[PDB]
């Protein structure tokens, strides 16, 4: 009956990672457009 | 699911609905006559009460 636990790091913590992974991607796709 | 929780439980936590319950605390008189009969005379929630 104890489950007030908000959505912490522990319950989302791969979402830091995933938007640096989107970030270092669109940035290594977009210095090749120009070229 | 915070809602959900604040709402499943019985805010009028009337009578049985302190049976299934856990989280608020009850008791009275060890024996003083309250748990007797719950001991003996085995009634669904009574029992669980007993328990």
């Amino acid at each position: 009956s104890k489950e007030a636990s908000a959505l912490g790091v522990q319950n989302i913590g791969g979402i830091f990672i995933v938007l640096a992974a989107g970030l270092v991607l669109s940035v290594f796709v977009a210095v090749g457009e120009f070229l | 699911a915070f809602l959900t929780v604040e709402r499943m439980e019985s805010p009028i936590d009337s009578a049985d609905d302190l049976a299934k319950q856990t989280k608020i605390e009850y008791g009275a008189v060890e024996d003083g006559a309250t748990m007797t009969f719950f001991k003996k005379s085995k009634i669904s929630t009574y029992d669980k009460m007993w328990a």
